């Protein structure tokens, strides 16, 4: 007999999907085109 | 965050003086639990 | 020396509620998809 240790709960994994897809999804606006305009042009009408 | 997680289930007479034997510390590598009682001995069947 | 207010804030996208003011850059909920990952982290280290 061996000590079993919490294996991380299938509750943990399933938050883990959701946080991963939750914080690139504000971070990003959207890219309108690579690299430079990028998710910034919302930003770059109303600054000029 | 709240759940208890996968750990051991003893009786609390077969957990008696055992807590040095625990602690999320290596000060052990291994385990004791009491093997007998009074009022008819007992062993080992894997009891937790 | 103006004859205008001098000063311009930018803004991203910029609006009302309804009366209250709110305004977002790329960061404004972004906040909550990396606190998902912060719970799983510092619990889970703990476990460790």
């Amino acid at each position: 007999a061996y000590y079993e240790n919490p294996e991380v709960p299938q509750a943990n994994a399933y938050m883990l999907e959701a946080a991963t897809s939750a914080v690139k999804e504000v971070a990003t606006l959207g890219v309108d085109t690579e690299a430079v305009n990028g998710g910034q042009v919302a930003f770059d009408t109303v600054n000029q | 965050a709240r759940t208890p997680k996968k750990k051991p289930f003893f009786w609390p007479e077969q957990i008696a003086g055992f807590e040095h034997m625990y602690d999320g510390n290596d000060d052990y590598p291994y385990y004791l639990l009491n093997r007998t009682d009074e009022n008819s001995g007992d062993l080992p069947t894997q009891p937790l | 020396a103006g004859e205008h207010i001098p000063i311009v804030p930018v803004f991203g996208e910029w609006g009302f509620v309804e009366d209250k003011e709110v305004y977002e850059g790329v960061v404004r909920l972004t906040k909550d998809g990396q606190r998902l990952r912060n719970m799983i982290m510092s619990f889970n280290a703990d476990i460790v």
